[PDB]
């Protein structure tokens, strides 16, 4: 935890620059729970922009 | 709740075990035992009938303990051989004692006494098997008896097993004989009844045991009888079946 | 009335006209019309249970005067049980197309209490409709949740209304219940539902089959004496892969050897062994 | 022919039921109203015939006061009748409650006395002293400084007649009556415990001398320790606020509660407690003497042939409630109404006796002690 | 058919009856001062925003709409227009005429017991060592505010009492509310939980607006289980604003400059449901129960009791007592009560020692007690 | 929690001993007064049936030809617990021809008071009031289950022995003579009994110097009874 | 700051607009150095991993209750303002007292000086203290026996 | 404390497992004993017959010596283990004192074997509650009842069982002192006392007696129908 779990994790990424969004995965487990499908949605759908995605 | 161990007392206060060995009677093979006369019998009910056995034991169910006494029995297998073992080894040595053989209650008593030193201390199983007794003495003739998880032993003219022979307790006593001592009306009670309790469709050989218990000149032999007999004795009550479509 | 709808004038707040019709949405959980068309008839040879039925729901309508001129009560509670439960649903669709009565299905399950709603979801407002249309019949499935069925328990047992208003529970094995349920001052006839003998299946057989063209030199008590027990789901099974081999074949005749491949198309397993132990 | 006069009797009630001012001072109180009248709150009264309300959304006014009436009855607190135009204090509301006030109010006595349950008569006794005493006969309570008991749990096994001997007290009474069915709490609504319950208790103490009757409230004794991780919803709170109602602060006034169990271990003991609720009685499967009493009361106005004789039934099985020997002296009257005969024979009633009693099946021993 | 011949001819005569009444059916101070009236205006009481500089130019709300720009009228006192105040808006000219009272909530005055029950200190006998600091609490620092000063110490203002049910929690309640001289205020649990989303913290920032306008008042908690200490939370997300609303509790109650002189007594039957936000002392500083009585302070409860009932001369409260194993006030006011309708089973004028003897068998041992004769001697 | 002979509490103390302190108080009463002239003892039986024979129901029982006893509470706990204390004044005697005296009994007694031990058996739940002729006059000893043994001038055992100890510091000194303290003694046994004070209900035991035989009164406890 | 509650029908809305506006001014976006973040809760479990992320509250400051010294320091720091008895040996209380707080330890001072207004004492004595600790636990008497 | 183990004690002060070990006998069958003056008497009730068995060995009355009686209830298996020690008990009190056993000999040590029994780990107590009755010294005829705790209690009339409040309540609401026995008036008692039983079904009944000289007399229930005749007969009398 912390050699391969957060740090160490942006290295090429900082090369590379093309769709790097962060998903710390609390953002799905939701208040209506069934948001959390609706925010997968809502993640694919607003990533597929910047076309190759991270 | 108050399950947790053999002992002690439930808060009315009833057993755990006790009936708990009563519902591990309950699903095992069917065993009975007939109102006779010169001579007694035995059924028994074929747990695993497949097709890849060997059948070279000549008897599963029954034990012919001592000498004039055999032993049908139902139940946890395994915990019937410790009990096997024990019990001819407490006839044994009472003929050792005496030479006069056992006269088969206080062999009876002697079992369920080690069946009941189960049933206080802890924390040990109780035996969860019950068990027929045939036999002989100079006391009483021929005799019945069974044995119970509790240490209780019931002397029965018509015995039961479990939740299997319900029913065939209730054709017992609807069907209830005195006064015929003949065995081939007992057999044929007896096919009536596996007959009706058992599922096996027009009653296989293969799936049924017969034992019996004859006195001859003053041997008291044992006779586990083969199976043509048991074929036409099939036949015989196929043909009483025929008898009972007469009225159709 | 006390809790009325009505019209309201729009200028100066007066009344225009009563609204009638108090109802809740429960008549959407009524839900009858058209149940199916009538089929009492449908049944194998339980007509010991039908008789009894019909001597619980409708002579307490046709003659309460038969009983309480003879001085007794009209039964009121009826639970439905068999061991292995078959007939459970069909009987309850037979019942309903031929009474002319307000029939009721509560088939749903304890839901809403305090999930995503208010709850008093038993009988809590369908035995004021109860008595909003008089004649009537309730029927559900089914112990569960443990104060909603004792309050409507309480409001169903006795000190309700004019009766001829009664339920049907129906489901398989008793023993799953709770201490209040089984009072036979609150059930009044429970039957028992038996797997059928071979007359029956005999029977269930011709009921199905009578609509499937069986060709010729086909017997039938043959196949109910291939029959070690079937409760009556199997025997509508037996029938539909019939037509089934019929299917497979291109073909619209069915032979009694169909059926002798039917039998055998059911048997499930549950083999195995070094236990036997026992 | 008695049919006809029991109908007559009952339309007639309805007709009853159907048979429920100024030429022109009336007509200046019409005009002291404006006609949609409206419901408001009074926050203060500035004395100075212009009063401040507050509506059911909000809106707070300085409105003038239009007395026919007394204007100084109604308080802040009390509701008014304020108008539409310039929302004018128009007058007279006598204090109305929520409409789960008659709801709860049982206007009838639809059934009999103590004549109607067969034989428990020591515990009757008590509830006849306890009740029947204290209201109709108040002598020595105030003649020997005692004050009456007040609260009575019913319990014991179901169907022994816990609604009978509700609705036996129901019968023999003059003070007001409520039945209150007390497990209706079940919303998904915040507060809402005490509505019901002080709405309740303010009807009971305006009224009269009453009985506040709650009814099988078993399941809501929960346990009184927590639940368990995570639980708290309202259940607790509301019962506490019954409890608080009861034997806190206030004090009760000339109410009575009675209260029915099935099951009573799994009660809550913070209410058992005596002062907060003083009796308990037993109602457990009852005797071989008193059957004879509900077999008495179940062949009251039936067809029985009396050669047969049902102290045969009694001496077949001994454990059964009274409303097993109801089922049975209906269902055998059915099999006697199988082919239309006149009375029931001894059969009837073993094929009844037979047909009820599938109750309990429990197995396998005991028994076997034996 | 006689009795046809009875209820028939009885229901036709109140047939009859009904025939009866239905053939035999055939201004200065309200009334000259209303057209008067009637030129006034419905204007709007409102709660005050900010006050700009050199001007009013208030910002207002009144509770839903929007956030109101208005006026004063001419005829103002312009100085007290200010935050806070709920001032009166009108109509047409949208402009503040009247200021009024703020949001005083009158049913947080009718928590307020405005009376003084009657339950003596010569009545709450058997714990004369609990009542001592309880007495300590109260009447003391009331009264003597000295030994305080003298000695460098503090009040403890709070005071949990904690025990079974049938105690005397509320008879010490009602009795410091009987030998009082202050405000007392009894606090329902559940004035706090009403319906709506952020309301019970207005309920208990208007209790603390009654508690800063006097002086040594009295605060009451009973029931604080309804008020809830259990934060009882995890994946099902259910009821929680019971929790914010006592949390605001405890965030006015104490801590960042708390009460001053208010005396706050609580109390429970359950006191593992708490919460160690209130569990703290400084907050709550004695964490008395009460016991029961060993022998001597149940006769003294039976002396209480017993006083004002007619008994023999002649019995004892020792062996009563004694067949009191363990039992309470409220159990023991049973017993007298059970006998006295004993003796009204009987016709007497007393009650006697066997009067209370049954009395205690029918509470202790005619007790639920489960399950549930104990017929066996073993003992004696 | 506080389960089994083998955990202290966090602030003291078992909660096995204090339960068995709790398990005396079920017991019927008894009272025993040392006097300079005799030790006198009193017990009520609590008499359930008149089919219960009253001279069966054993309270004082004979330990030696001038030392007696008086149970409480559990019954088969002080069963052993007399016999034990018969065995070993016995052994007593045997090996030193003397009488073993009240004090060294009780010494004997509570060696196993608390030898309670299931491995390597519970505490018993009875209190037991001694009294003897010793070399230094009369002795009069009380015990508890806890072996925590101690001399008492009159003690009062198991039920209402709370006011029995009050009314009797209201009557006692230490000049008290015989008959004085019997009926001092029965009192306070028809104070704190139930029922009407008869010939069935109490027995005393009273042993004296010179009377060391016979610590009994036979029905001229009638007699006594009588004269109050 | 609440755990984002993962349930229907309901819900206070303003929690999490003051959650985010919080977050928002705090940390991460509009960074500026000069905020001093202080911060103080009872539980942890309640939070959200949103609140820390990388550091929005990077510095934890835990607080193990007072081990041996800090005890009978906080027990002379309260007992500083009073007529004190000087033979009062506070290691000893430090010795018998576990598992307190502060607060407890003043509740111990403020009780030793009620205990001594019971007789009235110029000066406290040390069970004063010691009878303090039994009541601020419950309370003891002692009943006392077995203990002889 | 809880229902488990028998070890602990309860929070006010009892054993939960010897009150519930008394259950078992409380639920069980019933049966009385009293003595007479020369002939003591005792009988069980609730024969029971299932119609297709012996019963000659499920008897509940048996004896251990020439002069001592038995009875018990609760399970069965239990009188049978303590029956089998008894007798071994008291053969061996038989071996070393040559007296004939006094009953109170044999009751002090089933219930010490009892209370020892009880005390020790798990070993589950006796649910049984045995009559003893006998006559030994100048033939005074004595009985003693017993307990899952082990307290032997001499009486003079007993019943056990299920309801045996109402049934000595009957020997309460009977018991004569006079006259005296008079067997007659202890056949007659029985005869009250079993038409008094729980169902008195007229058929179930078992009673066996002891004429303090002989050995045990197990009657035939045509003396006994004779017997129930007669007391029908002093009913109708009493119209
Ligand atoms: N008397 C009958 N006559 C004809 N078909 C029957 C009969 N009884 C059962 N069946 C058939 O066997 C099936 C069992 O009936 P159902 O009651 O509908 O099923 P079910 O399992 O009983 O439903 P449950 O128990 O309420 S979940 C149905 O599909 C019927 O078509
Ligand atoms: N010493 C006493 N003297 C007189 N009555 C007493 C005494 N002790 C208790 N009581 C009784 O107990 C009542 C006061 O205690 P409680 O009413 O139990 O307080 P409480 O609010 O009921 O406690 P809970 O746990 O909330 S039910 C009195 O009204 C009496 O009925």
């Amino acid at each position: 935890p912390g050699t391969g779990k957060t740090l160490l994790a942006r290295a090429v990424a900082s090369q590379l620059d093309c769709n790097f969004l962060k998903v710390v995965s609390s953002s799905i487990v939701d208040k209506y729970i069934g948001e959390s499908a609706r925010l997968i949605r809502e993640m694919f759908n607003y990533a597929r922009d910047h076309q190759p995605c991270i | 709740r108050y399950d947790s161990r053999t002992t002690i007392f439930s808060p009315e206060g009833r057993l755990y075990q006790v009936e708990y060995a009563m519902e591990a009677i309950g699903h095992a093979g069917t065993c009975l035992g007939i109102l006779a006369n010169d001579g007694v019998l035995l059924a028994a009910e074929r747990r695993n009938i497949h097709k890849l056995l060997d059948e070279v034991f000549f008897s599963e169910k029954i034990y012919k303990l001592n000498e004039d006494m055999a032993c049908s029995v139902a139940g946890i297998t395994s915990d019937a051989n410790v009990l096997t073992n024990e019990l001819r080894l407490i006839a044994q040595r009472y003929l050792l004692q005496y030479q006069e053989p056992i006269p088969c209650e206080q062999l009876v008593t002697a079992l369920c006494d080690i069946k009941q030193a189960y049933t206080q201390f802890g924390g040990k199983r109780p035996f969860g098997v019950s068990l027929l007794y045939i036999g002989w003495d100079k006391h009483y003739g021929f005799q019945l008896y069974q044995s119970d998880p509790s240490g209780n032993y019931g002397g029965w003219k018509a015995t039961c097993i479990g939740n299997n022979s319900a029913a065939a307790v209730s054709m017992l006593k609807q069907d209830y004989k005195e006064g015929e001592m003949t065995l081939k009306s007992a057999l044929a009670l007896a096919i009536k009844v596996l007959n009706k309790t058992m599922d096996v469709s027009k009653l296989s050989a293969e799936k049924v045991e017969i034992a019996t218990l004859t006195r001859e000149n003053g041997k008291t032999v044992i006779r586990v009888l083969k199976q043509k007999e048991v074929e036409q004795l099939i036949k015989k009550h196929e043909e009483e079946e025929a008898k009972a479509e007469r009225e159709k | 009335t006390p809790n009325c709808r009505v019209a309201l004038r729009n200028d100066s707040y007066t009344l225009h006209k009563i609204l009638p019709n108090k109802v809740d949405p429960l008549v959407s959980l009524m839900m009858v019309e058209k149940v199916p068309d009538s089929t009492y008839e449908m049944i194998g040879g339980l007509d010991k249970q039908i008789k009894e039925i019909k001597e619980v729901i409708e002579l307490p309508v046709k003659h309460p005067e038969l009983f309480e001129a003879l001085g007794i009560a009209q039964p009121k509670g009826v639970l439905l049980y068999g061991p292995p439960g078959t007939g459970k649903t069909l009987l309850a669709r037979a019942v309903a197309h031929h009474t002319d009565c307000t029939f009721i299905r509560v088939s749903g399950s304890e839901l809403v209490q305090k999930f995503i709603g208010e709850g008093a979801r038993m009988v809590r407002e369908l035995f004021v409709m109860a008595r909003e249309h008089a004649p009537s019949i309730i029927f559900m499935d089914e112990s569960e949740v443990q104060r909603t069925m004792l309050e409507l328990l309480n409001q169903l047992d006795g000190f309700e209304a004019t009766k001829n208003i009664k339920v049907i529970m129906a489901t398989n094995r008793i023993d799953i219940l709770d201490s209040a349920l089984l009072r036979p001052g609150r059930i009044d006839r429970k039957i028992e539902f038996p797997p059928p003998n071979e007359e029956a299946r005999l029977d269930i057989l011709k009921i199905h089959s009578r609509k499937m063209n069986l060709t010729r030199g086909i017997n039938l008590r043959k196949i109910a004496e291939l029959m070690p027990g079937a409760s009556g789901a199997e025997v509508k099974g037996v029938c539909t892969e019939a037509g089934m081999y019929a299917l497979r074949e291109r073909r619209v005749h069915v032979t009694q050897e169909d059926f002798e491949m039917a039998v055998a198309k059911v048997m499930q397993k549950d083999s195995e062994k070094n236990m036997s132990i026992k | 022919l008695e049919r006809i006069k029991d109908y007559l009797l009952m339309e007639e009630e309805f007709i009853r039921n159907q048979e429920q001012k100024q030429e022109e001072e009336r007509s200046k109180v019409d005009d002291l109203r404006g006609t949609p009248m409206s419901v408001g709150t009074l926050e203060e009264i500035i004395d100075d015939n212009h009063a401040i309300v507050s509506t059911s959304v909000g809106s707070e006014h300085y409105v003038s006061i239009l007395s026919f009436v007394d204007k100084d009855l109604l308080e802040p607190g009390c509701s008014v009748l304020l108008n539409h135009k310039v929302h004018a204090v128009i007058g007279v509301l006598m204090d109305d409650t929520d409409p789960l006030v008659t709801v709860m109010k049982v206007e009838k006595a639809p059934q009999e006395t103590y004549a109607d349950i067969g034989g428990l008569d020591n515990q009757i006794q008590e509830i006849k002293e306890s009740v029947e005493l204290p209201l109709t006969h108040p002598e020595y309570y105030e003649e020997m400084g005692i004050k009456p008991p007040k609260g009575v749990i019913l319990y014991g096994p179901p169907g022994t007649g816990k609604t009978l001997l509700a609705k036996a007290v129901a019968n023999q009474t003059s003070a007001t009556f409520l039945r209150v069915v007390g497990s209706e709490l079940i919303q998904k609504y915040l507060g809402d415990g005490p509505k019901l319950v002080r709405e309740l208790f303010r009807v009971a103490e305006e009224h009269a001398p009453s009985i506040v009757f709650i009814d099988e409230i078993d399941a809501i004794g929960t346990k009184r320790y927590d639940s368990n991780s995570g639980g708290e919803r309202e259940i607790q709170r509301t019962m506490l606020e019954l409890l608080n109602q009861l034997d806190g602060f206030d004090s009760r006034g000339d109410v009575k509660v009675i209260m029915a169990t099935n099951r009573i271990e799994t009660l809550d003991p913070a209410l058992i407690r005596p002062g907060r609720i003083d009796r308990k009685i037993e109602f457990p499967l009852p005797d071989e003497k008193t059957k004879k009493r509900i077999f008495q009361i179940h062949t009251s106005r039936m067809t029985l042939a009396d050669d047969v004789t049902l102290d045969d039934l009694i001496m077949a099985k001994d454990d059964l409630s009274g409303a097993d020997i109801k089922a049975i002296c209906t269902e055998a009257g059915l099999m006697a109404l199988r082919e239309r005969r006149m009375k029931v024979t001894n059969e009837d009633f073993k094929k009844s006796k037979e047909n009820v009693l599938y109750k309990k099946q429990e197995g396998t021993p005991e028994g076997l002690y034996l | 058919q006689v009795e046809d011949d009875i209820q028939q001819l009885l229901k036709k005569i109140n047939e009859l009856t009904g025939i009866k009444e239905s053939d035999t059916g055939l201004l200065a101070a309200d009334k000259q001062t209303l057209q008067s009236e009637q030129p006034l205006q419905v204007a709007r009481c409102t709660k005050i925003i900010n006050a700009d500089s050199e001007d009013p130019k208030y910002i207002i709300n009144v509770k839903q709409f929007a956030k109101f720009v208005v006026d004063l009228s001419d005829q103002v006192a312009p100085t007290d227009i200010e935050e806070g105040m709920r001032v009166g808006v009108d109509r047409n000219k949208y402009q503040i005429h009247i200021p009024l009272p703020p949001k005083i909530d009158p049913t947080v005055t009718m928590m307020q017991v405005e009376e003084k029950p009657d339950v003596t200190y010569s009545d709450v006998g058997g714990c004369k060592e609990q009542i001592e600091k309880l007495r300590e609490v109260v009447e003391t620092p009331l009264l003597h505010p000295e030994r305080f000063v003298n000695l460098g110490i503090e009040p403890p203002k709070g005071v949990l009492l904690f025990g079974p049910p049938g105690t005397g929690k509320t008879l010490c309640a009602r009795a410091v509310a009987n030998r009082t001289d202050a405000c007392f205020i009894r606090v329902i649990g559940s004035e706090l939980v009403q319906k709506y989303v952020g309301e019970g913290a207005r309920m208990v920032r208007e209790l603390f607006e009654m508690a800063r306008t006097k002086k040594a008042c009295l605060i009451f908690f009973d029931e604080i289980d309804a008020i809830g200490g259990a934060r009882f939370d995890d994946g099902a997300g259910g009821d929680n604003e019971v929790q914010r609303t006592m949390l605001e509790l405890i965030n006015q109650l104490d801590g960042f400059d708390p009460r001053g002189n208010i005396k706050v007594l609580m109390a429970t039957n359950r006191p593992d449901t708490l919460d160690p936000a209130l569990m703290r002392p400084g907050r709550l500083d004695r964490k008395i129960e009460f016991s029961l009585p060993d022998l001597e302070g149940r006769t003294h409860i039976f002396k209480i009791h017993a006083r004002s009932m007619s008994v023999e001369r002649d019995i004892r409260f020792e062996l009563l007592a004694r067949l009191c194993p363990n039992s309470t006030g409220a159990e023991i006011r049973s017993v007298c009560t059970e006998a006295g309708m004993f003796a009204i089973r009987a016709r007497r004028k007393i009650a006697t020692e066997k009067d209370f003897l049954e009395a205690v068998n029918k509470v202790i041992k005619s007790y639920a007690k489960f399950s549930a004769t104990p017929r066996y001697m073993t003992y004696n | 929690y506080d389960r089994g002979v083998n955990t202290f509490s966090p602030e003291g103390r078992l909660f096995q001993v204090e339960y068995a302190i709790e398990a005396i108080k079920l017991g019927s009463t008894a009272i025993g007064i040392q006097t300079s002239e005799g030790v006198c003892l009193a017990v009520e039986k609590r008499i359930t049936s008149p089919l219960m024979e009253p001279s069966s129901i054993e309270k004082i029982v004979e330990i030696d030809a001038h030392i007696g006893c008086a149970m409480s509470g559990l019954i088969a706990d002080a069963k052993t617990l007399i016999d034990k204390a018969r065995v070993e004044t016995q052994n007593h005697w045997f090996t030193y021809n003397e009488t073993m005296t009240v004090e060294s009994v009780t010494q004997a007694v509570s060696n196993l008071a608390l030898q309670f031990g299931e491995e390597d058996s519970r505490p018993f739940g009875v209190a037991l009031l001694f009294g003897g002729v010793d070399e230094k006059g009369p002795q009069l000893f009380h015990m508890d289950p806890s072996g925590t043994f101690v001399q008492c001038d009159a003690r009062a055992i198991g039920s209402a022995s709370e006011g029995a100890q009050s009314s009797l510091q209201e009557v006692y000194h230490k000049s008290m003579t015989l008959k004085e303290a019997i009926k001092s003694s029965l009192i306070i046994l028809k104070q704190v009994m139930e029922e009407k004070l008869n010939a069935t209900n109490i027995e005393l035991a009273t042993v004296q110097p010179g009377q060391n035989f016979h610590m009994f009164t036979k029905e001229e406890l009638e007699e006594v009874i009588k004269d109050i | 700051g609440t755990k984002r509650f993962d349930s229907e029908k309901a819900g206070d809305r303003e929690v999490q607009r003051t959650m985010l506006e919080l977050l928002n001014q705090l940390d991460g976006f509009q960074p500026n150095t000069q905020v001093k973040v202080i911060a103080a809760t009872n539980r942890v479990d309640i939070l959200d991993p949103a609140l820390l992320r990388s550091g929005r509250l990077d510095r934890k400051i835990e607080f193990p209750m007072p081990n041996e010294e800090a005890r009978a320091r906080i027990m002379q720091i309260h007992s500083r303002k009073m007529n004190v008895s000087p033979d009062v040996n506070y290691e000893e209380l430090a010795r018998c007292t576990d598992d307190f707080n502060g607060a407890q330890c003043k509740a111990v001072c403020v009780e030793a000086g009620m205990i001594a207004l019971r007789r009235g004492a110029t000066e406290l004595t040390h069970e004063d203290y010691m009878e303090g600790i039994l009541e601020v636990q419950a309370k003891k008497k002692a009943n006392l026996q077995y203990y002889a | 404390s809880y229902d488990r183990a028998i070890t602990v004690f309860s929070p006010d002060g009892h054993l939960f497992q010897v009150e519930y070990a008394q259950e078992a006998v409380k639920k069980g069958s019933t049966a009385v004993g009293v003595r007479g003056r020369d002939i003591v008497v005792l009988g069980v009730e609730k024969k029971s017959v299932a119609k297709l068995q012996d019963e000659r060995t499920v008897r509940k009355i048996c004896a251990l010596d020439d002069n001592v009686c038995m009875a018990f209830a609760g399970l069965t298996a239990d009188a049978r283990i303590v029956i089998n020690r008894a007798r071994v008990e008291c053969q061996s009190h038989r071996l070393t004192v040559e007296d004939p056993v006094t009953v109170e000999y044999i009751t002090r040590y089933i219930a010490s074997l009892k209370q020892r029994y009880t005390q020790s780990n798990g070993r589950r107590p006796f649910g049984i509650s045995a009559l003893i009755v006998g006559f030994d010294f100048d033939g005074t005829p004595r009985l003693y009842q017993t307990d899952p705790s082990g307290t032997y209690h001499a009486w003079k009339a007993n019943a056990i069982g299920r309801g045996a409040k109402s049934v000595r309540e009957f020997l309460e609401k009977n018991y004569t002192d006079e006259a005296i026995e008079t067997d007659d008036l202890t056949i007659k008692l029985v005869i009250k006392a079993l038409l008094e039983v729980v169902q008195s079904g007229g058929k179930n009944i078992e009673l066996a007696v002891m004429r303090r000289d002989q050995s045990l007399k197990i009657l035939n229930p045509e003396e006994i129908e004779k017997y129930v005749a007669e007391i029908e007969k002093e009913k109708e009398e009493n119209e």
